[PDB]
């Protein structure tokens, strides 16, 4: 179960736990602000030396 | 000066700030820690676990997500974490038992998706604890 | 008979010396139950029932050198 | 009986020597405590209570080679 | 036969001083398994066995030296 | 009365070993509530009186061989 | 022979205190690993295999010591 | 006299060795007021004055374990 | 001779106390390296070697104390 | 006078043994002045004074022990 | 000469004992530097050297104490 | 002179008891140097310096107690 083996940065580590938290609660109580505060559709792409870039994938 | 300053805050909204409190007991890497008044400046690690903020009336208890907690000299105790959960009244069992269940379906998917999975359990399983 | 008599009480007092294991011993694992609870208030009815377990273990030296007390002094 | 009798305050100074289990025993289980509460002061009635039945196993090597001095002295 | 009766208790006496490395050995090996299940739950079933195991090693200073107190009283 | 009488002064300093239990003991009970207090100065009227209670609990080890000397010296 | 076979079994005796090496000596090193991985759970078929090796450098003085006694009550 | 005369300088040579507690005890209790202020530098005089009251306790075992010896040579 | 031959027996049974530094010795060097290799896995082929080089530094008074015995029992 | 002389020499090699109070005491208290420096360069005409203080404390179990053989050597 | 030749095996078995502080000591010293290393392995030819240096002076209580033995065996 | 030249002999073996102190104790204070470093190697000459000073305090105990053998071998 280690994370800082084989897991994610440790800004990772709690990220898991913050959307588990979120999402362990009511239905009920949870305001459109936490639904879009688990959403992301950003994707990076690497690049090169020379203007090259690498296939585009989500984050 | 009396007393110590805390400032628990997070990255959407802020609760305690340069507010005097008593107690407050806040789970460690090192272990489960408590700090009063006046106490030595210490930087630790917080884990995935329960936070509780006394005072001198009835103490209230929320559940903490991770980050770091700092003593500053000037005894001042800043916690830093990302989401926070409230009593009880907020954490349903029967919400949690459908992704926990499904976390152990995760170990099966591929590993590359069944790493985060390792670290939703042991959170989970704090959860339970909590509704003591 | 009087000097093997006199043997009796001197190898009595020197097999309590043995019990050492068991004051310090039993000491240790006892205490590690109490630091163990400082870290991890959670764990309770896990650590607690084995940490019984370690003292019949450790308490052991403190019987068969209990023992050996008693058959030099009301055994023989 | 003189040569016997000698062998019995010989015999009780050095069952005094296993009672440094009691000394030195009983002192860390103790300490424990001491370093649990200034580490964690909400956890109090739950590990005074376990730190005192500690006590009584610890004070075992401190009463058993107590009672090995007496029945050399006021005993025998 | 009395001289040598008579180092029979004494020789008895002194070969319970060998068990105390049971009785600190065996406490140290099983405090390890509280300071850890205290530190770390989720291995439990990976520890606890292997702690069993260091029993049995450490076990053994506290059965030969208490052979020796049996070739003494009830052997020889 | 000689033979007996030696055994006397030979059993009374051999029963002064059994105190280290109340030097090095009660050491690391008050030194815990020192590296305690270093660590969390504001929790002290309540880790003080406990630390106290200590105190007498390895102080016993200091007194039951204390008085084994006087049994040997100025009792008997 | 009588006063030199009464110095076989107290020869015997305390031969037996050297295999305390054994009893704390294993102790530790298994403790290591005890405190190895419940704060490295990674790591197993690796310190486990080193772990074992230094339990035959630890068992050499529970060895020794032992066949030395048997040198003086089967032996000699 | 002269047999008991000479248990008079062999029982004073063995209560010294209960001063052990005094020289390994102070220096536990001492050494703990060092690691107190380098790791909070802040708390001097609350700390300073009590661990000298554990001087006091710990010198007790160095007083008595003293008083043996004279009472053996410029005593008995 | 009978007399000195007896002291053969009980100089060798001694000489084995002084093999405990072997014992836990050993057990604290190796036992460095098992909590060593927990919290930095990548240094091994380099605290390992010089493990085994502290290995023959305390493997020294588990020689020495080991051929006095000898020399009183199959030497002389 | 050639047994009670005797009494002399044996009396002054034990009294030798309460010397260890110095070694391993003055050791845990200047040891403490080094970790703490370490940690904390900042204060150190501070610590570095009062543990000369804590040094006369730990002498003293070297120096009582140190006359008690002077006392049987060249005293008596 | 008989009696006192027996002497010279009787105090050669006990020389054997004061050899533990180069078992242990020299232990802790070396273990030192494997939990050194293993905290920062940036500063090795800093602190190998100096840990050499300590060996010589804890090997210093190895050879003294080895020296005893051989004074009683094959000198006096 | 036989019976009490052969208490010079006992009482020299007796006396290599107290180097324990030297042995274990110049080890932690040398212990304490590298484990410093290893947290902070910006202060080396500093506390090298007087660490050797400990070095002469923990010696006294290591030169005492060898005195005394020679002055029952080579002395008397």
């Amino acid at each position: 179960s280690a994370w800082r083996k084989a897991g994610i940065s440790y800004a990772a580590y709690l990220n898991v736990a913050a959307q588990a938290i979120r999402s362990s609660l009511k239905t009920e109580l949870q305001t459109a602000s936490v639904l879009n505060r688990s959403q992301t559709d950003a994707f990076y792409t690497q690049y090169k030396n020379g203007t090259a870039a690498s296939e585009p994938t989500p984050i | 000066s009396s007393g110590l300053k805390l400032q628990f805050a997070l990255p959407h909204e802020t609760l305690y700030s340069g507010s005097e409190v008593t107690q407050v007991n806040l789970p460690a890497k090192s272990g489960r820690i408590g700090v009063l008044a006046n106490h030595v400046p210490t930087v630790e690690q917080l884990l995935p676990g329960v936070v509780e903020v006394m005072e001198g009336s009835n103490s209230k208890k929320f559940f903490i997500s991770g980050g770091f907690a700092t003593v500053q000299p000037d005894s001042q105790l800043c916690v830093t974490a990302i989401e926070a959960f409230p009593l009880e009244s907020f954490s349903q069992e029967n919400i949690k038992n459908l992704l926990a269940e499904a976390k152990k379906n995760v170990s099966s998917s591929d590993a590359r998706e069944a790493a985060e999975a390792a670290i939703q359990v042991e959170v989970l399983e704090n959860l339970q604890s909590v509704l003591k | 008979m009087q000097l093997v008599l006199a043997a009796k009480y001197i190898g009595a007092g020197i097999s309590t010396i043995g019990l050492l294991g068991a004051g310090i011993g039993i000491a240790i694992v006892f205490a590690a139950l109490i630091n163990g609870v400082s870290r991890n208030p959670s764990i309770k009815d896990t650590v607690f029932p084995m940490a019984i377990l370690g003292f019949a273990l450790s308490e052991a030296t403190g019987l068969f050198c209990l023992m050996v007390s008693f058959l030099l002094l009301f055994g023989v």
